[PDB]
RNA sequence: UACCCGCAGAAGAAGCACCGGCUAACUCCGUGCCAGCAGCCGCGGUAAUACGGAGGGUGCAAGCGUUAAUCGGAAUUACUGGGCGUAAAGCGCACGCAGGCGGUUUGUUAAGUCAGAUGUGAAAUCCCCGGGCUCAACCUGGGAACUGCAUCUGAUACUGGCAAGCUUGAGUCUCGUAGAGGGGGGUAGAAUUCCAGGUGUAGCGGUGAAAUGCGUAGAGAUCUGGAGGAAUACCGGUGGCGAAGGCGGCCCCCUGGACGAAGACUGACGCUCAGGUGCGAAAGCGUGGGGAGCAAACAGGAUUAGAUACCCUGGUAGUCCAC
RNA sequence: UUAGCUAGUAGGUGGGGUAACGGCUCACCUAGGCGACGAUCCCUAGCUGGUCUGAGAGGAUGACCAGCCACACUGGAACUGAGACACGGUCCAGACUCCUACGGGAGGCAGCAGUGGGGAAUAUUGCACAAUGGGCGCAAGCCUGAUGCAGCCAUGCCGCG
């Protein structure tokens, strides 16, 4: 109770019980939240008031009274959870991968299916490339090249050299950024070579397995470009939520496929078992690979899967 | 082990009594005469007899009223792991006075209403209820 | 339950 | 001074808490899970007797509420007067000292107990009948109470001690019967794997499907022969034995308890157990052996979003023995 | 979640000692003493007649009244005297404050009130020896913040308007 100027700011970042929120200047300033707020996420413009400060410039909380409207969602849905928004209010998603542990492909497909439903665009970046040779950073160079005729900007840095750090932030200013991956794919030391952010904590690194890579930082913390826009950390993602809508948008899902739609023999077509798929006659010219047209029909078959128990919003 | 033999002569009447037997058959000694003759004395049971001299057994006759249990319930008071002594006026009674409350003294074994003319006390034997 | 056991130790008063 | 006479006129002299249930009393408006309320239950987002106010009432009273503290309720540390198969709880089991307890008959001691009496338990407080201050509170007369302790005289049924016993308790002997009871030392035959030889050819192997792996140096399969290791099919069953964990090829040796029959014999020699004492599944630990099979970690292949687990091919510690 | 404790310690002789017995004290002699029925160590606490609660058994506590023990700024010691190791007696040390001419001395409200301070919180810097009890004296008489009273505090009980 007793609280202060209704205004406008940023939230940095979700705690549950509270949040952190960034005002109309730069000031961090931690306030709890109203208990009839269906969501609240990182980065989202909100209605607030900063209490009262009980000693005079010593104040402990205020509140977040009311939530605007959403420019953008990025909702995710999970097995007894239920539909969860994690970001919101953003313009561009940036892939962050790396060669360490894994490098997978199924990983970056739903991604681009998910940017279909959100008019968002991803951008593929891998990490950790000064570990291999250049017989394999050439294998790799040609496994997104595949990834550059579908329209998608490839840049491949590394943190431990500082390689293409430059073209990386001139195409990345005036825009908020979600560094989306898996774990211990080198999120947290990327916003360490383009930020020159307070090296006093400077982030929580624990990813040491076997074969594995772990998710030691959390959900989403906010910071500033030098220039300009917001950055979001991302949590270590292994989930895949494909409750949302039909098949259909499936096909949407992916770039050059559009333009091959309605070529095909039928006009409902699973273009798998069906005689006669202009798609696998494009696979089978080569002007797509077949890295992708099988890797196409296991998002389909694994709604043949999925789908098995039920969920619903 | 039959450390308490007055116990265990307890045990033998309560269990015939409800459970419709006749008589009922126990090992005799010199106190369990001197409390169940004195129970023949007060109509709760009929007659007792002593068989064998070097194995003592002692006998009760059951009594009934319809095939329903004459004595309904009786509780050890006093117990070798627990003494009970009461003095001359703090005689309990049993239900007020209904039932009848064995105590032994240096007259012999009575009850607490032939103790009032006997003015003693000692040990409480038995709630005959 | 047993007497002679509270000789030992009475019951402990919370 | 109390007391008392006399004066004037209701004149100088009533409030607080509650009102959903517990727990005595019901309607109305305002507010809108916000504010607030609250000891418990839990009330209030569009009709709230529960919030705020009003009307009216209830319970008390020169006091009325609240907070803190003690006991009661609470049989919720259960002597009176609780439980321990699954609600919290019977030590994993056994031996046994101290401690508690003890069959039956007689005598003795009167220890415990009981009867009587003396002395004592200061007064005040409480209780009984009174008296007094106008009443009550309060003060006070005597009695009772203070269930206590010490001593003397008694009674001997029970408990204790002594004495002599008795045999049904508990033990001892003989004749017997059953048992995977334990320890030690040999020994048998399948099966597994390794190795030697023979005949013999393209897959063996494995799974839901495959792959890793093996094999033309001839695998696998079959047969002969040998080596090592660990376990004992069928019998075999709410079957037996052991204090318990447990214990299983056969045979010998040593050894333990259990049970039955006929009597003879000691005469309560008993039950129970805090500390103490020993046994006590498997894992794991120390030293030195041993090594088939199985198999943490791990190697490798599938699975997958990832597989760390599952599945599969291998594989060390360990499983084996001594200490 | 304290199991061993103890050498004047346990006992004996003799000497000494107080009003009286006694390791109360001293030399010598013995090696015992205590203790799982709680020795010893640590913490806490004045105790009892009682009050309160409870049908009772039990339970919690010890203000006012009365009995006893201990204590009188802290620590130690002795004198005086029938009786003290002495609340308003002394001596020494330490702590604190006061007086001072700088060398020294003075003081003990846990007596009645009363101030400062602590704390949720507890009073007038009153009157009197009229009565009772005590002290001294042959008595008269004197003294008594004991006590008898008064005021403050709805602080409790009881009664009335
Ligand atoms: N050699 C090398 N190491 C790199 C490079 N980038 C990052 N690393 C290392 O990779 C590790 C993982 O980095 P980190 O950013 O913590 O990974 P993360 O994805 O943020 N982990 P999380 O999922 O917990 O948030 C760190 O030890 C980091 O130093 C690179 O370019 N080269
Ligand atoms: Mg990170
Ligand atoms: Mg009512
Ligand atoms: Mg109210
Ligand atoms: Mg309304
Ligand atoms: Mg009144
Ligand atoms: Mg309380
Ligand atoms: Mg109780
Ligand atoms: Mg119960
Ligand atoms: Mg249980
Ligand atoms: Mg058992
Ligand atoms: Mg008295
Ligand atoms: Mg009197
Ligand atoms: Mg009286
Ligand atoms: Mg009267
Ligand atoms: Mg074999
Ligand atoms: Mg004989
Ligand atoms: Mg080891
Ligand atoms: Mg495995
Ligand atoms: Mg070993
Ligand atoms: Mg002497
Ligand atoms: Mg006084
Ligand atoms: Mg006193
Ligand atoms: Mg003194
Ligand atoms: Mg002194
Ligand atoms: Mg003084
Ligand atoms: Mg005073
Ligand atoms: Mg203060
Ligand atoms: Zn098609």
């Amino acid at each position: 109770n007793l609280f202060g100027e209704p205004d406008e700011g940023i939230v940095i970042s979700r705690f549950g019980m509270h949040a952190d929120v960034e005002s109309a200047d730069g000031d961090v300033h931690r306030c709890n939240i109203r208990r009839t707020i269906r969501s609240l996420v990182t980065g989202d413009r909100v209605v607030w008031r900063p209490g009262k400060p009980a000693a005079e410039g010593v104040n402990v909380k205020g509140i977040v009274e009311a939530v605007h409207e959403r420019t953008s969602v990025l909702t995710r849905p999970d097995f007894y959870d239920g539909v969860k928004p994690i970001a919101a209010n953003i313009d561009q998603i940036v892939i962050v991968s790396a060669i360490l542990p894994e490098l997978s492909l199924n990983i970056i497909d739903r991604y681009l299916v998910a940017c279909e439903t959100l008019q968002i665009e991803p951008i593929i970046v891998l990490n950790k490339i000064d570990l291999l040779d250049d017989e394999g950073m050439a294998f790799v160079n040609e496994q997104m090249d595949i990834y550059r005729n579908i329209g998608y900007r490839v840049l491949m840095v590394s943190s431990h050299t500082q390689d293409g750090l430059k073209p990386l932030e001139e195409a990345l200013t005036g825009r908020i950024s979600i560094f989306a991956g898996q774990s211990g794919v080198g999120k947290s030391s990327l916003l360490n070579a383009l930020l020159g952010l307070q090296k006093e904590i400077l982030t929580n690194d624990i990813s040491d397995n076997s074969g594995l890579g772990q998710h030691t930082t959390t959900a989403a913390r906010l910071y500033h470009f030098p220039h300009g826009g917001d950055v979001i950390d991302s949590p270590g993602v292994r989930e895949f939520g494909l409750w949302h809508l039909e098949p259909e948008q499936i096909t949407q899902g992916f770039v050059e496929f559009h333009d091959y739609l309605g070529l095909c023999k039928y006009r409902d077509c699973k273009h798998d078992t069906d005689p006669g798929c202009a798609i696998r006659e494009a696979v089978e010219e080569g002007k797509i690979a077949e890295t992708r047209f099988e890797n196409y029909h296991r998002i389909l078959e694994s709604m043949a899967q999925v789908k098995t128990r039920k969920n619903f919003s | 082990s039959m450390q308490d033999p007055i116990a265990d002569m307890l045990t033998r009447i309560r269990n015939g009594q409800a459970a419709n037997k006749a008589a009922v058959t126990m090992p005799s000694s010199k106190l369990k005469v001197a409390i169940a003759n004195v129970l023949k004395e007060e109509g709760f049971i009929e007659d007792f007899k002593v068989e064998g001299d070097t194995k003592p057994e002692l006998e009760l006759t059951l009594k009934y009223f319809q095939g329903k249990a004459v004595v309904e319930s009786i509780q050890r008071v006093s117990r070798p792991g627990l003494r009970i002594y009461k003095r001359k006026d703090e005689l309990p009674k049993v239900m007020a006075g209904l039932g009848i409350a064995v105590v032994s003294t240096s007259k012999g074994v009575m009850t607490d209403r032939a103790a009032r003319q006997a003015g003693l006390g000692g040990e409480i034997i038995c709630y005959v209820a | 339950a047993t007497v002679n056991q509270l000789v030992r130790k009475p019951r402990a008063r919370k």
